[PDB]
């Protein structure tokens, strides 16, 4: 089975690890708390 | 890259497809070297009042 999704121009927080790892990210678009 | 500075031996590890380093107000700290798999920290040289 396979899937396809299109990318839009938008805003993104990542978050950098001791090692240099992503380990998590926030999409400032989503909702107000974000 | 260009600059100035200091070129010494470091202890800091890297992905495979890493070329520089920084420090947070967008300040290159580290280098590694084309021809071997090595890093070297920059630091200025010395200066004063
Ligand atoms: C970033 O990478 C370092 C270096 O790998 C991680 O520290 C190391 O973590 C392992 C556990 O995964 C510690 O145990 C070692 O595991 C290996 C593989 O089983 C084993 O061969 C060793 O004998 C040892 O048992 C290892 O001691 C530790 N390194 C040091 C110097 O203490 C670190 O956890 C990573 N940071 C993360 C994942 O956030
Ligand atoms: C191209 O880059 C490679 C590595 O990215 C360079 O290869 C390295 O060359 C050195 C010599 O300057 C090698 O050291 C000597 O090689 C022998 C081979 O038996 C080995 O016993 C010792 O290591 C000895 O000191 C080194 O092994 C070799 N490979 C590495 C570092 O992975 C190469 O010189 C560069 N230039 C050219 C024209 O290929």
């Amino acid at each position: 089975a396979y899937y396809v999704g299109y990318l839009q121009p938008r805003t993104f927080l990542l978050k950098y690890n001791e090692n240099g790892t992503i380990t998590d990210a926030v999409d400032c678009a989503l909702d107000p708390l974000s | 890259l260009t600059g100035t500075g200091v070129l010494t031996e470091s202890n800091k590890k890297f992905l495979p497809f890493q070329q520089f380093g920084r420090d947070i107000a967008d300040t290159t700290d580290a280098v590694r070297d084309p021809q071997t798999l090595e890093i070297l920290d920059i630091t200025p040289c010395s200066f004063g009042g």
